[PDB]
């Protein structure tokens, strides 16, 4: 999968795999496996977790 | 975990 897009200023820009939509500045979580970025209502995440816990998307945690 | 909010 690519979940990173450019825009004609070359700035990378993420997508978040669970709703196809990019980063707005809204909080987001990146996933330690596989390094894609989330919204977190989109995992359920409706706080910052602990700094020392690791978090794996759905796809991953599965794995 | 690794989080961020820019906006
Ligand atoms: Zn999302
Ligand atoms: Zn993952």
């Amino acid at each position: 999968s690519m979940y990173v897009i450019r825009d004609e200023w070359g700035n990378q820009i993420w997508i978040c795999p669970g709703c196809n939509k990019p980063d707005d500045g809204s909080p987001m979580i990146g996933c330690d496996d596989c390094d894609d970025w989330y919204h977190w209502p989109c995992v359920g995440i409706m706080t910052a977790p602990p700094e020392e816990m690791q978090w794996f998307c759905p796809k991953c945690a599965n794995k | 975990a690794r989080t961020k909010q820019t906006a």
